[PDB]
């Protein structure tokens, strides 16, 4: 039912757009998501308010359904044009000068971590991509022979915003089970697309900013199977980050590179245990499963965003019921009690 | 202090004292 599925997509829009005015103007601490849990089905099938999933099929489903919400009410993607980019794979052969590229259109960044141990290394694995060779040659459909190439996939289109992937997860055949790998990584604060992009490689080869700066950091802290979702972000002022976990937004010391690499960096550590009514000293490696899980990435309100090319009053009640309810549970209230009463 | 099975025992117990 493609109606449906319309209704469906700016349905979760409408929600989206709400939770957005109430985290704006709302003065309550935090805001409880009747509808976007209510609306939100994941890939069809209903979402279990008691199972954990992965953040990506979420993310996927939830940036696919606002897309088809903008294009079936004649906007753009939102998306799409800031977060999304297009891989442009490129094939080149040694023994022929034959050259393959076409495009490829994503959301996130996947970058190995187990082989990796900085954000920069898994980079250029992209950049210098794979060889095919032996048996395992591309075969050239121009030459009509296996011939070596080397496969490698640079970024086409920067977008304004860059969504990273940190692969941490994978499955394990004998446990018949999801697994969490907690390898130490590395990501700068600033990172540069340049060289990594078509233009670099190609103004190495010889034949719009590409700087980004982080400002999300998704971080998981658990099991595979559970694990907690909690985030780390930028406040874009005029004159810094915060620790945003579930219903809590409270201020971080993570800007500190020590505190960087505690919390999000991960990574083996050799801990000391505590224990036996502090008499027994001991020490084991521990396993930071606090680690980052995705992350974000700024370059340095658009028109355009709001160009076609194809409510404010649950804010407002809710502050004023709160704010009534508030004064009624408030210490100098009582305290006006006792005087009134006792005058 | 001053044997083999209790080692265990003591530091099984020594988590099940308030």
């Amino acid at each position: 039912k493609t109606e449906d599925r319309k209704e469906y997509n700016i349905g979760v829009l409408r929600h989206l757009q709400v939770i957005f005015g109430h985290l704006a103007a709302s003065r309550l601490q935090y805001y409880v998501p009747r509808g976007f849990w209510k609306q939100f089905r994941l890939w069809g099938e209903p979402v279990n308010l008691r199972e954990q999933h992965d953040a990506l099929e979420f993310f996927n489903s939830l940036v696919d359904s606002l897309d088809e919400a903008l294009k079936a009410l004649g906007h753009p993607a939102m998306l799409s044009k800031v977060l999304g980019g297009s891989f442009a794979d490129q094939k080149i052969c040694q023994g022929c000068p034959h050259r393959y590229e076409c495009e490829e259109s994503f959301t996130t960044l996947n970058v190995d971590i187990r082989n990796h141990q900085n954000l920069l290394d898994s980079l250029e694995q992209y950049v210098k991509g794979d060889l095919l060779e032996g048996a395992n040659a591309y075969h050239c459909e121009k030459c009509n022979k296996k011939v070596d190439t080397v496969k490698r996939l640079l970024i086409k289109k920067l977008p304004p915003v860059l969504a990273i992937q940190l692969k941490r997860f994978d499955y394990d055949w004998e446990r018949e089970c999801a697994i969490k790998f907690n390898d130490y990584f590395e990501f700068p604060r600033e990172l540069d697309m340049e060289p990594y992009t078509v233009a670099g490689v190609a103004k190495l080869e010889g034949d719009g900013s590409t700087k980004y700066r982080l400002v999300g950091v998704l971080v998981h802290s658990g099991q595979a199977s559970g694990g907690h979702y909690y985030s780390y972000i930028i406040q874009r002022n005029g004159g810094r980050w915060y620790k945003f976990d579930d219903g809590d937004v409270t201020e971080c010391k993570m800007d500190d590179d020590e505190e960087m690499k505690n919390q999000c960096f991960g990574g083996e550590y050799m801990g000391e245990v505590f224990d036996h009514m502090m008499k027994r000293m001991s020490y084991r490696r521990q396993k930071r499963w606090w680690n980052a899980y995705i992350l974000f990435y700024e370059r340095m309100q658009d028109d355009e965003l709001i160009r076609y090319i194809s409510i404010e009053r649950s804010v407002r009640k809710q502050n004023v019921q709160f704010m009534h309810n508030r004064m009624q549970y408030s210490m100098e209230y009582f305290q006006f009690m006792k005087k009134l009463l006792t005058c | 202090e001053r044997s083999h099975s209790a080692r265990m025992t003591l530091a099984k117990a020594c988590e099940l004292c308030p």
